[PDB]
Formats: C-alpha cells, sequence, structure tokens
RNA sequence: AUGCGAAAGCAGUUGAAGACAAGUGCUUGUCGUUCGUUAAAAUGGCCU
C-alpha cells in the first residue's frame, strides 16, 4: 500500500511491526523494507541473509547489518545460528565486496577454532590468497594512477 | 598626511586619462599655500620595471617628511623608493619580500 | 600483446604513432571489471602509465578525466578492501596450523 | 624520497651510483612491506583469538 | 573503552552524563543509547518497564542534555523533544525546522 | 609468537581482559600494520622510476 | 576554488561588455572597471 510505503519512508516505526513483519514480508516492499526500517532484529535478518534467495540481498542485508550493529553482537548471533547453512554460505562465497568480506571475518569469529573441514579450508585459502594478490596489484596500480652535451654533432640546415 | 598635519600627498588617475604614464602623485600644503607639486608615476618609477608585473607597479603606502623634502612610496612587491622632491629623484630600499 | 616484453615493444610503437583510444577502452573495461583475474590488461595499463604519463596529462580535459576519476574511485575502494583481507588470511593460516597440530 | 624521485629522475638515469642506491632502497622497502604484512596477519590472529 | 566498528560515519554526535556518575546517554545519529558506566554496555532492565535502552528520534541529534536526573532535552535536526526518565515517554515537542 | 598463539590459545580465550594482558603486543602490531600503506605507495613510485630508467 | 558529504568521495564550474598597452584596420596581454553564475620576480628574510 502507498500508506505502508510512506510509513516505511517515515523514520519512527514503533516496536511490534519491527519485531515481526519480516515473516509477513517473506519483492518491491521487501526491498523497500530492507533499505529502510529503523529497527530490524538480528536473528530474523541473519536468517534472511542465510536464505539462498540471492537478489544481491547479500550486499543489501550485509550493508544494513554492518551499518546498524556491532561485531560482538553479530558474532554471538551467528554463534547461536546453524553450522550447515554457514558451510553452504561460505561455499557460495568461494564459488561466486567489503561487506561480504567483513561478513566472512565475522563468521570466522563466530565459528572459532572447532568446525573447520579440510578441503573447504584449502579452497578458502586458495581463493583468499589469489584475491589478496589481485588486490595488491590493484593497489599498486591505483598508486601509479595517483602518481645538453653537444661535443661534436654533424648536422645540416635548410637555407 | 604628514606627521605635523600640514601636508597631504595623494594620487590621481586623470593622468591615466591624459597619458600612458598613469598615476599622478600630488603633494599640497594645508594651512598655507607654500608647496604644491604634481608629477607622474611614470617619471617616479624605474624604466626596467615596465617588462615586469603589476605587483611591482602597484604602490601600496605613502609617507611624507614634515618638511616636504622626502616622499617614500612603498610598492606591493616590497621595495621602498624614497624620492627627493628637489631634483625629483629616487633611492631604493629593498628588504621586504611581501607588500 | 601476449608477452610483457613484446608488450613493451608494441607500446613503444603505439607511442610512436591510438594511445588515447586504447587507454579509454582499457579504462572502461577495468572500471567494469575491477577484479578481473587476467593480469595482462592491468600489465597494459601499468606499463602505459609508467611510460607515458605526461601526454596522458596533456592530451584532453573531460573525456579522459571523467573515466579517470571513476577508475580512481574503484581502485581506491580496492585499497580500502585490502587490510581485512590480509587479516582473514592470517586467521586462516592460524586455523591451518591448528589443524596440523591436531594431525601430528 | 617521494620528492627526491619527483625531482631527480633524469640525473638518476644519467649517473649509475644512484641507480644502485635505488636498487638497495627497492629491496629494503619490499622487505619492510613483508614485515608489515606479517604483522597485520598476527593482529588478525589476535582479533580471532579475542 | 567502548569501541564498536561502524561502517557508517556521522558527523553529529553528542553525549551526557548523570550526576551520580552511572548513566551515560550517548546520542549518535538517529539513536540515543543509555549505558552504565561500570560496564559501558546497554543498561538492560530486569523489570522491563518499557524504559528501553535505545531511543530513536525522527531527526539527527544536535544536542542531548539532562537538566536534572529526571528530564532529558534533545535538540534534533528539525525539532526539539523534552522527555522524562522516570517514565519513558516524551513530554513536550517544539518545531524548529523553519527556524 | 606465532607458535605460541597456535598452541596455547585455550587459556588465551579463557582469560577475560586479553587487551590488558597482551597490551604491548597489540600496540606493536598496531604501529606496524598502520605503517604499511605509505610503504606500498613509496614502493609503487620507486618501482615506476626504476623501470623507467631500466627500460632504456 | 561552489554545494552535499565522513577524515573518502559525489555532483558542477573557466560568460560577456568596456578600457588600455604592445606588435601588425587585425593578434595577444593587462584592469586601483562593470554586469551574470552555486565559482614568481624588481639580489630582496626576523635586533640587542
Amino acid at each position: 500500500p502507498k500508506t505502508l510505503t510512506f510509513l516505511l519512508t517515515h523514520p519512527l516505526f514503533p516496536l511490534s511491526r519491527t519485531r515481526n513483519l519480516l515473516s509477513l514480508l517473506r519483492p518491491r516492499l521487501f526491498k523497500q523494507a530492507i533499505v529502510t526500517c529503523p529497527n530490524l532484529p538480528l536473528n530474523e535478518l541473519l536468517e534472511e541473509l542465510f536464505s539462498i534467495r540471492n537478489r544481491e540481498l547479500l550486499l543489501d542485508i550485509s550493508f544494513r547489518i554492518l551499518q546498524d550493529f556491532t561485531r560482538d553482537s553479530i558474532k554471538q548471533e551467528m554463534k547461536k545460528l546453524s553450522k550447515l547453512d554457514v558451510q553452504n554460505f561460505i561455499e557460495f562465497i568461494t564459488s561466486g565486496s567489503t561487506q561480504l568480506f567483513q561478513l566472512l571475518s565475522l563468521v570466522l569469529d563466530s565459528i572459532g577454532l572447532f568446525s573447520l573441514e579440510g578441503a573447504l579450508l584449502e579452497n578458502l585459502t586458495l581463493y583468499i590468497d589469489k584475491q589478496v594478490e589481485i588486490a595488491e596489484r590493484n593497489t599498486e596500480l591505483w598508486n601509479l594512477i595517483d602518481t645538453a652535451l653537444p661535443t661534436y654533432t654533424m648536422e645540416y640546415l635548410d637555407i | 598626511i604628514s606627521s605635523n598635519g600640514k601636508l597631504l600627498a595623494h594620487m590621481c588617475k586623470d593622468v591615466s586619462t591624459k597619458d600612458h604614464e598613469h598615476k599622478s602623485i600630488s603633494v599640497v600644503s594645508l594651512f598655507d599655500d607654500s608647496v604644491n607639486l604634481s608629477f607622474p608615476l611614470g617619471s617616479i618609477l624605474s624604466s626596467q620595471t615596465q617588462s615586469l608585473s603589476y605587483n611591482t607597479r602597484y604602490v601600496s603606502s605613502m609617507a611624507i617628511d614634515n618638511m616636504g623634502q622626502q616622499l617614500a612610496v612603498g610598492f606591493a612587491s616590497g621595495v621602498i623608493s624614497i624620492v627627493s622632491l628637489a631634483d625629483l629623484q629616487i633611492r631604493l630600499l629593498k628588504w621586504h619580500i611581501d607588500s | 600483446w601476449t608477452e610483457p616484453e613484446i608488450k613493451k615493444f608494441i607500446l613503444t610503437k603505439i607511442n610512436t604513432v591510438h594511445l588515447s583510444k586504447i587507454f579509454l577502452t582499457i579504462s572502461k573495461s577495468i572500471t567494469q571489471n575491477p577484479w578481473n583475474e587476467e593480469n595482462l590488461l592491468p600489465l597494459w595499463l601499468k606499463w602505459l602509465l609508467t611510460l607515458k604519463s605526461g601526454e596522458l596529462n596533456s592530451i584532453k580535459d573531460k573525456h579522459t578525466k571523467k573515466n579517470c576519476k571513476h577508475l580512481k574511485s574503484a581502485l581506491r575502494s580496492s585499497e580500502e578492501i585490502l587490510p581485512v583481507l590480509l587479516g582473514i588470511q592470517g586467521r586462516l593460516e592460524m586455523l591451518r596450523r591448528q589443524a596440523k597440530l591436531r594431525e601430528d | 624520497v617521494a620528492v627526491v624521485l619527483e625531482l631527480y629522475g633524469n640525473t638518476l638515469e644519467s649517473s649509475p651510483v644512484l641507480q644502485e642506491l635505488m636498487i638497495d632502497l627497492k629491496t629494503k622497502v619490499r622487505h619492510e612491506i613483508h614485515k608489515s604484512k606479517e604483522a597485520q596477519r598476527i593482529e588478525g590472529m589476535l582479533q580471532l583469538l579475542t | 573503552i567502548s569501541l564498536p566498528n561502524f561502517n557508517h560515519f556521522s558527523n553529529s554526535v553528542s553525549l551526557a552524563w548523570s550526576q551520580d556518575g552511572s548513566l551515560i546517554f550517548h546520542g549518535f545519529d538517529d539513536k540515543l543509547q543509555i549505558l552504565d558506566f561500570d560496564t559501558f554496555k546497554k543498561f538492560e532492565s530486569l523489570e522491563n518497564t518499557k524504559t528501553v535502552s535505545e531511543f530513536t528520534l525522527d531527526s539527527e541529534i544536535q544536542t542531548v542534555k539532562l537538566i536534572n536526573d529526571t528530564n532529558l532535552i534533545v535538540a534534533t535536526r528539525t525539532t526539539l523533544n523534552a522527555i522524562n526518565l522516570l517514565r519513558g515517554q516524551v513530554i513536550n515537542s517544539f518545531d524548529l525546522y523553519p527556524f | 609468537v606465532k607458535w605460541c598463539l597456535i598452541i596455547h590459545g585455550g587459556y588465551l580465550v579463557s582469560i577475560p581482559n586479553l587487551m590488558s594482558t597482551l597490551s604491548s603486543l597489540h600496540s606493536t602490531l598496531k604501529r606496524r600494520s598502520d605503517l604499511l600503506p605509505r610503504l606500498l605507495a613509496l614502493d609503487a613510485r620507486l618501482d615506476c622510476t626504476i623501470n623507467k630508467f631500466k627500460t632504456l
């Protein structure tokens, strides 16, 4: 409704619709509510991110949560979250940007030291190594963007 | 105005209107009519400064002796010139690097 | 165009004679794909910049400088992205060593 | 050294001593970049281990 | 310390301190947070009487003040809102957007 | 320090105020990691000049 | 170099009139001149 989109444009949205309207919204109104809603709970937002809908909502939700929330809170909520979808998510990242890299940093922080598979970690180190390399070449290129004695000279002239 | 208050010395543009030598310096007495002189800044300045900038040719401060013998001009390039008003001639004082 | 040394050679020939238009298409291609794995086209831009900067400054004023500012924006975003990527590489190295310690 | 390289590139080509000095400088700056890369890595390790 | 890593920069912050030294009102853009000084974290009510630790105000905060340990004044980018703290509800409002 | 943080990490994640314990380590790595980008810039310009005088 | 903006950046900007000098009625430069726009020089450096 136009009134609902006007209230999504409106700054204050009191408590309960911010608590549970994401399940009701689960397209256009979805994108509007995610680009603007003043209060958005972490459990529902991380579940929406870890859904595999992938409308560049990766970028959208990641920028939203990194704008509005703290690293310790994201770490604790993703500690509470499930491991299998985390594995599928990091598989999605290594298959196919600073928002998602900070997301990768935070999921590493939440997973800690215990649940690391072998070949998954091998592919992750390979991907991160080649992307560090291309980022280093990119940085050097950007800095490059930001960057007498006539002892005897036999000549001839045209008169 | 000279430090007594008996002389004033000012500049004019009517010789810009009537000459290529542009600004005219004129010094006038106040309570008597003893001294009154007028001459162009083309005669005041040097000749080697005409291939140079308006910073040099921009006069920025005037000072007069209490007798009227010396008139000190100070340009925007930082070089003072003191003219003796008998033979109407210059001596240069060069220290300031700004105006 | 394949070998970097023959790229230096053909670059010297381009500067002998075209450099503006190839710089423009290289600029548009890189500002489209900043993360292109093919390093050869960045070697093109790198050698062209370390050889012929002055004429790049003195040729034009608008239809080079606009895309130059846009590519500056993209590559400065890459310079922003680098350090947390280095830190993530460090954490992965730590986890690899811990896995090694669990093995042996 | 940013402003020295900005000034003196021509005499850098002309005289060979400064060329060897630039070789030593290149090696040491690359070595320093390596040092700071490893230090950033260890700081990332600490931020994991918080 | 209390150092969160926010990817958004806002030029307009403010903060205020209760007289006892316990309650700290950190007003960042759009949002006031209430913190205990002992923890530097959100003062979470065990009673939960709708004295919510975060306030969200319609405009960007230019000023937070507490005139006593009761009344909190906020001057926001368009308006001005006076709130009580013994009951978590805004008392008074004033429009300053033309001014 | 690499192998130490590898091995003994359990007690390190168990102790609460890791900053106040490992203060000087955090500060030293902070200085060096903050030093890095100007070094990258200086190496970029230095390599440009070196390849310029080496190409001919 | 103006506005918005975060210490990033994002948009936009360099128009005429008049007068004078020099060179050759024509070219450049200049302004202690107007209106319209959101708009390096005179060898000369710090007291006791």
